[PDB]
């Protein structure tokens, strides 16, 4: 009937509001910390919203939908994964009082879609475009958008890695980017972090052997995937062992059995073999390794699946399996190998990979004490992420609360100008846009209502004036502070929030189960 | 069934005093909140003054009873400073509460409090500046500045301020007291052409008219108000009593027998000279005709306040007899006029031999403007009286407590004893006036107290607090001052109350 | 008894105010349903009045008593319209409690409502009309009467009573320097004929209440006379009875009364007097004897009524019985008896007066509710014509003034420190409750109609569009001849603002808890 769907909608709205209010005092650089307690008694201090959203667990359709929305927002854009929850909560709080009066959800959804389209068009018409066909303007935009993510010393430390990673000019200013398609940043322990340089081909870190000379050029990779494990017995001891007889049998089975397979395999050119991880093999027979020491020995272990996928994509080959194989589709490229250490500990080999169809290049970073390596990794990750976000479009704008107030005033004037019963619903959107500046003013340590009123008055008087400052603690113009953000991080977020609100509003009736 | 002596008794006394302290707190500033009080009868009254609230409330606690008695005595002996003393005592008790449970004998803090009070009194006496006829050439500029300061408290019209100055300057003749409770004031109702009028004499209210009321003369050369408690109404006199009903001649006989005595009495009371009869009971129908036939005056329905004002102005005497009167206990006027304005008839008794009361008619032609805008004129005339009578004066507001607190804090750093913390707490407890003044106006006292402390850290001027502009300005230039004698008495009363509260250690009860 | 400290007292007060205003919010407009009222006995009545219902209302709150007192004390200057002010105050208090939940002091909104009402009055003063002459107030008289009365007591129209009430005010307005007094016009009601028998008494009409209609009564007089001497054995305000200890004294007094009757008739026949009315009376036996023997004359004239008898003639009185002549009395013009029923008592209508100070109306009825509704409509017409002659300025009704004021408040609100725009937006949205309630009282959707009329008013000019409660053609206002006084609206707005300020000011603690 009508009471059951109304109660279901009220319960869903209450659950969504509780989920949104469980975390709210964390937006901005001056956010509060939270100590999450584990099930065993361990406590962990954190302040990121994504970690708290992915760590906690709760069974509810609205909570699962919000988690999926946050995950999609973090995957698509990559920044600002906490404002969408507040936007959805404000929209649901507005829809609550909209439905309390007696309005059909179809008109409310149409008004929300119209308001979203108007806000998107206003954000696109207000933002200013830039250029990026050359390298000077691109480097200027990079150094202008990179000096506002972390602290000053960390920024100065990551600037060399940033300008080394931004030099990867492969796509000639296309529509989309492939920064997540052919990038494999490895990590190496030991040495100095200053010894970093872009490396093509392939980089490994496992010792080949320990014999005489191993400086050859035979494809430098063994395309083999068949089983190399020893045939396991049916039980411990099949018979009674004491004197000879049984000793000679096992001796011949250990010496004159796998050696025949090694001989029949080594009859083909390019004697390069390897193996994957030693997660299922108990112990490898060293007699086979001693017999393989002659006529050139080359073996590399500790190989994962991602390494195989990277090698099969950079070179441009396909692995083969099975034993009955009389083809010749397993060779590679021969150029140069056999590398030594770079004045320090830790074995690491590099291959530049000359004359190869795949121009994939990675960055080999280092560090010490496992303290500046992960930080630099996260820094270059955020760097290439914001670089891809900037190269995806061309529009940019500054943050602080001014665009939110501008959009709220525009929606208010549009609802005042546009006629129809839906305009009231549009007015609800006008009351669901002044949450970020109020939260920022509350977290800064000033009066939020007075600051919001002053910002609204300044926007109504001189259009584009200033916003909300954090370092100084007042109202200063943003043009002096080097801080900007792309337009996609707002447009995509607003569209996703509107879609989630429409999906959670269109779902009602009864919730049957099995 | 449980009782103690010492620390628990003092804690209970402080907790009981905190109740009566928090009961009255918002009513301190000029725009305080209103309070509705009703008893078991069924009639409620709205009041905002602290004295009226404290008078209509009884507490069954000895400490609270002594506190309200001291407050009433201070309000009756002075007239200003009832809630401030209570707030100061409450703050002193709250500051002394944590310094009692730590094992401290309260017999050592009384001397420190007395020395601090003496130092504060000496500082106020050495910092007070008085001015009274020593500059500003002729007194014309002095009265001009006084009127400007009177009209500077409330933003009103110029004509109203001029009329208020005239009515406050035209009543300074034989008045030698320090309060306006002698002449008083009376608000009238109705409307007129002008905004306000002034006259010297006793006023009146609406009088009921009858047929032929214009027979009496409108102007009198030498009128004499007849002060007689008896009245001439149809219920007082009679034309037919207990008589045998037979014909119509007996009615005429008894009416003539009554009229003979009536005429004798009226001629005896009129031969003394009195001709303006002011009867308390309303007149009838034939009494007006009988008074107009004899060329006399008649009246009726008059309040007691008007009769008292007429007796005080004209100099009448209390007469407790109807007949056998003389010609010495009667009143003498000079000019009695009757002028109707709008829909009412007004009276004017001008020419009294004793210039005491004066009528300040304030009629604008409305029903809400008469009740409202009545406290501004009272505050203005009170400020005028305080500036005229008192000689010593100082800058008002929150500009005299911060300086004293800073001086006490600076002086407390030169004593090597246990009185250091006591003087520090006494100086800290003195900050309760500007914080409450800012909280009552709906502002942020935290953003103003810091600025006040920063300005008073090296300036030492008269920078107080503001309400309209919401900032910090000099109170000496805002034309707002206060006498330098009420604050000393208030501080002394607060110190005495605190000493009497801290001196009580236990109580003694007796069943029979 | 605990003391209400915190914000619970304000919440309880606002809840009580809303529960009180919910009773008046239902009955709004001419399409309102009849509200019933029953006391302790078996007296059940039905009516629709904002002052009669609020008078016999029982409440158990200190704020409700002050509210009903302020509502009853202000009713002589507005006439009809004591129901929308309660809804306006309730909506304002609801908006105040909604805006106060965020942590705002009530002093800010209380001071903002002052300038809100000020700018609303300033905008309403500029949107009106001032082109009324001696024709604009005389030709649309029938339209104004139809809009004031309506169709509640009688389905058909009434033009006689409206013109009579208009002339009764026109004959006193311009005669006393464009001024009128409330004590000059009186309302009289008595059952008898129909409602169309409306009479305008230029002089004074006085009833006598007879005892026996079968007694021979013949009219034959042409001159009135006023006297103060005892024309008959008087009654000095004392219930006389058989206080004589005799039996022959009764016959002696009867013979004396007969001789007094003979002497009185011989004096009024030898001097020229006729119907002499004094200020005394006797029992019914004396009147019966005086009507049976000869000359028709009825006593019983005690009370203050003699006052009018001292003003409907023209002269003075005599202090002594031995001071009568042919010139000390007063001449008359046409003083006789009038009785339209010819089966009840008689009435005396004075048709000779030098001034108009007791002009009244006489309307006949057939029940108790129809006459009450007729007298209420007459009082409303008198109030509206007084407001018209006091100021030649009106405005259109229906519900366009509130929308125009809200639009003006929303437009003239660009600059704001920190509370001005908040107060202006909390005061403007509370004004669109009257048209919404008026549209919901009928069988139409209020939200859609309100949005449509707001769009029509904001698109083009001419702010004269509203709703229609009679279900007609277009929603125009200048075609239906509907009008409303502006002084009444100003007084209602001022009263609502004062009540809201008084409610928002007194809200600390309470003594009885
Ligand atoms: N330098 C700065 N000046 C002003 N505001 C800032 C600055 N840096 C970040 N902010 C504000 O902080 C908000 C994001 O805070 P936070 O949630 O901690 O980061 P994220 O959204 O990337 O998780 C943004 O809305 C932005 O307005």
């Amino acid at each position: 009937d009508r009471d059951k769907p109304a109660q279901i909608r009220f319960s869903n709205i209450s659950a969504a509001k509780a989920v949104a209010d469980a975390i709210r005092t964390s937006l901005g650089p001056k956010g509060m910390d939270k100590m999450i307690q584990d099930g065993k008694g361990d406590v962990t201090i954190t302040n990121d919203g994504a970690t708290i959203l992915k760590q906690m667990q709760v069974l509810h359709p609205a909570a699962r939908m919000l988690v999926e929305l946050s995950k999609a927002q973090d995957i698509e854009a990559g920044d600002g994964t906490t404002s969408v929850v507040i936007i959805a909560g404000s929209l649901l709080d507005s829809c609550t009082k909209l439905l309390q009066k007696g309005i059909h959800p179809t008109i409310i959804s149409e008004s929300f879609q119209k308001a979203l389209e108007k806000g998107i068009e206003i954000l696109t018409d207000m933002s200013r475009p830039v250029e990026l066909s050359d390298r000077e303007t691109l480097l200027n935009s990079a150094t202008t958008s990179l000096n506002s993510k972390v602290v000053s010393q960390y920024s100065s430390l990551l600037s060399p890695m940033s300008v080394n990673a931004v030099m990867k000019v492969i796509d000639p200013a296309t529509a989309t980017s492939v920064d997540l398609r052919d990038i494999k940043i490895v990590k190496k322990l030991g040495g100095t972090i200053d010894d970093c340089e872009l490396v093509e081909g392939l980089v490994l870190t496992q010792k080949v052997s320990n014999s005489g000379i191993t400086r050859v050029e035979k494809a430098k990779i063994g395309l083999i995937q068949f089983c190399l494990s020893a045939p396991k017995t049916d039980m411990d001891n099949q018979i009674v062992v004491s004197d000879y007889a049984q000793m000679d049998r096992v001796l011949r089975e250990e010496r004159a059995y796998i050696l025949n397979l090694v001989k029949q395999i080594k009859k083909t050119g390019c004697n390069v073999l390897l193996i994957q991880k030693s997660i299922l093999r108990d112990a490898l027979s060293d007699l086979a390794l001693h017999f393989l020491n002659k006529m050139k020995i080359m073996v590399i272990k500790d190989i994962e699946r991602e390494d195989i996928e990277f090698i099969c994509k950079t070179i441009g080959t396909k692995p083969v399996a099975h034993i009955d194989q009389f083809t010749a589709d397993m060779l590679g490229s021969a150029e140069l190998a056999e590398e030594v250490n770079l004045n320090g500990s830790g074995k690491l080999l590099k291959i530049t990979g000359c004359a190869s169809p795949g121009k994939t290049v990675t960055i080999v970073v280092r560090g010490s004490n496992k303290l500046v390596i992960e930080e630099a990794e996260r820094s270059i990750h955020d760097a290439l992420c914001v670089i891809r976000c900037l190269v995806k479009k061309r529009a940019l704008i500054a943050g602080g609360g001014a665009p939110e107030i501008e959009l709220a005033l525009r929606l208010t004037e549009y609802s005042r100008t546009l006629s129809g019963m839906e305009s009231y619903c549009v007015r609800a959107f006008a009351d669901a846009m002044e949450v970020i500046p109020s939260t920022l003013a509350e977290n800064a340590g000033l009066n939020p209502i007075s600051t919001v009123t002053e910002l609204r008055n300044r926007h109504a008087q001189g259009e584009k004036t200033a916003g909300i400052n954090v370092r100084k603690g007042g109202i200063s113009n943003i043009l002096e502070e080097l801080v900007v953000q792309p337009l996609l991080v707002s447009v995509s977020a607003l569209t996703l929030a509107t879609e989630t609100v429409r999906s959670i509003l269109k779902i009602d009736d009864v919730v049957n189960t099995r | 069934t449980d009782s103690s002596q010492g620390i628990p008794q003092l804690v209970s006394n402080i907790s009981a005093c905190q109740v009566i302290a928090e009961a009255v707190r918002t009513t301190l500033g000029p725009r305080g909140m209103d309070k509705l009080i009703v008893d078991g009868r069924g009639k409620a009254t709205i009041s905002n003054d602290g004295a009226t609230i404290l008078k209509l409330l009884d507490v069954v606690h000895p400490a609270a009873k002594t506190l309200v008695d001291i407050a009433k005595s201070q309000d009756a002996e002075v007239g200003d400073g009832t809630t401030s003393v209570t707030l100061l005592a409450a703050e002193f008790l709250k500051q002394v509460k944590p310094y009692v449970e730590e094992g401290l004998h309260p017999q050592i803090i009384i001397r420190a409090f007395r020395t601090a009070t003496q130092l504060a009194v000496n500082k106020i006496k050495e910092i007070a500046v008085t001015v009274k006829k020593a500059d500003k050439v002729e007194q014309r500029k002095l009265l001009e500045k006084c009127a400007m300061t009177a009209l500077s408290s409330k933003l009103i019209s110029q004509q109203k301020a001029f009329f208020a100055k005239m009515v406050v300057d035209a009543v300074m003749m034989l008045d030698d007291l320090l309060q306006l409770k002698m002449i008083g004031i009376k608000k009238v109702q109705g409307g007129a052409l002008e905004d306000s009028q002034l006259v010297a004499g006793v006023a009146f209210k609406k009088t009921f008219s009858y047929a032929g009321f214009e027979m009496q003369p409108k102007k009198y050369h030498n009128p004499k108000i007849a002060l007689l408690n008896v009245e001439l109404e149809l219920k007082a006199e009679k034309d037919n009593a207990e008589i045998r009903v037979h014909t119509v001649e007996d009615y005429q006989a008894i009416v003539d027998a009554e009229w003979n005595i009536l005429y004798d009495k009226l001629e005896k009371i009129h031969h003394s000279g009195a001709k303006v009869v002011l009867s308390k009971l309303p007149i009838g129908d034939v009494a007006t005709q009988y008074f107009a036939d004899r060329d006399m005056f008649c009246a009726g329905r008059v309040p007691e306040e008007d009769l008292k004002r007429t007796m005080m102005a004209c100099g009448g005497s209390i007469q407790t007899s109807v007949n056998a009167l003389s010609a010495d206990v009667l009143g003498r006027c000079q000019v009695f006029e009757e002028t109707q304005i709008g829909g009412e008839r007004y009276n004017f008794f001008t020419g009294c031999p004793k210039a005491k009361t004066c009528t300040f008619i304030l009629r604008g032609g409305a029903e809400q403007f008469m009740e409202e805008t009545e406290r501004s004129l009272h505050d203005a005339i009170m400020i005028v009286r305080r500036a005229i009578k008192n000689d010593s004066v100082v800058a008002g507001g929150g500009a005299i407590e911060m300086e004293l607190s800073k001086y006490l804090r600076d002086y407390s750093r030169t004593i090597p004893g246990k009185q250091q913390l006591l003087i520090g707490a006494y100086a800290k407890a003195l900050e309760i006036i500007p914080r409450q003044l800012c909280d009552n106006a709906g502002f942020d006292a935290t953003n103003i107290l810091n600025k006040l402390r920063a300005r008073h850290a090296q300036g030492g001027t008269w920078y107080g607090v503001d309400i309209n502009n919401e900032d910090i300005a000099d109170n000496f230039e805002a034309f707002v001052w206060e006498p330098a004698m009420v604050r000393i008495n208030a501080l002394t009363a607060a110190s005495e109350a605190a000493c009497l509260i801290v001196s009580v250690d236990e109580t003694i009860k007796n069943p029979r | 008894k605990s003391r209400l400290m915190g914000l619970e007292a304000l919440k309880s007060h606002i809840m009580a105010a809303k529960a009180v205003a919910n009773t008046m919010r239902t009955s709004l407009g001419p399409n309102g349903l009849d509200k019933m009222m029953v006391d302790k006995d078996g007296d059940v009545t039905v009516t629709n009045d904002g002052a009669t219902i609020l008078s016999m209302m029982d409440v158990d709150h200190q704020i409700a008593k002050l509210m009903v007192e302020l509502s009853k004390s202000q009713d002589d200057e507005i006439g009809d319209g004591t129901t929308g002010v309660v809804v306006l105050a309730g909506a304002l208090l609801e908006e105040a409690e909604q805006l106060l939940d965020r942590g705002i002091h009530p002093i800010r909104i209380a001071d903002g409502y002052e300038q809100a009402a000020r700018v609303a009055i300033e905008h309403l003063d500029k949107i009106s009309d001032s082109v009324l002459v001696d024709i604009k107030d005389t030709e649309p008289l029938i339209q104004t009467a139809k809009t004031t009365l309506g169709s509640k007591v009688v389905n058909s129209c009434h033009r006689q009573m409206a013109e009579i009430a208009v002339n009764a005010v026109l004959t006193v307005a311009d005669m006393e320097r464009r001024d009128v007094d409330f004590e000059l016009i009186k309302v009289e009601g008595k059952v008898g004929g129909r409602l169309e028998d409306t009479k305008l008494i230029k002089g004074v009409i006085v009833d006598k209440d007879f005892s026996h209609p079968q007694m021979p009564k013949k009219v034959e007089d042409a001159k009135i006379a006023i006297l103060t001497c005892p024309f008959e054995p008087p009654k000095p305000k004392t219930k006389h009875k058989l206080d004589v200890t005799s039996v022959e004294d009764y016959k002696a007094l009867q013979k004396y009364e007969k001789e007094k009757f003979e002497e009185m008739i011989q004096q009024i026949k030898e001097t020229g007097a006729n119907l002499a009315i004094c200020q005394w009376g006797f029992d019914d036996e004396a009147n019966h004897l005086l009507l049976q023997n000869n000359l028709p004359a009825v006593r019983w004239v005690g009370g203050p009524e003699i006052e009018l008898i001292a003003i409907a003639t023209g002269g003075r009185i005599v202090p002594r019985f031995s001071e009568l002549t042919a010139e000390k009395l007063g001449f008359a013009g046409l003083v006789q008896e009038i009785s339209f029923g010819t089966t009840k008592d008689k009435m005396l209508v004075i048709e000779q007066c030098k001034n108009s100070r007791a002009v009244t109306i006489f309307i006949r009825g057939g029940n108790k509710m129809i006459i009450e509704e007729a007298k209420r409509s007459l009082h409303d017409a008198l109030c509206v014509i007084r407001n018209l002659i006091r100021d030649n300025r009106v405005v259109y009704g229906g519900g366009a003034a509130e929308i125009s004021c809200a639009l003006a408040v929303s437009q003239e609100a660009d600059k704001c420190p920190t509370l001005e725009q908040y107060a202006m937006r909390a005061f403007a949205d509370a004004l669109e409750v009257i048209p919404m309630a008026l549209s919901e009282n009928s069988g139409m959707n209020p939200i859609q109609t309100m949005t449509e009329v707001r769009a029509r008013q904001v698109k083009e000019m001419n702010p004269a569009l509203g709703i229609d409660c009679l279900h007609k053609g277009t929603n125009d206002m200048k075609q239906q001849h509907v009008i409303e006084t502006l002084i009444g609206k100003k007084q209602q707005i001022s009263l609502a603002t004062q009540m809201v300020r008084m409610i928002l000011k007194i809200d600390d603690i309470r003594k009885p808890g």
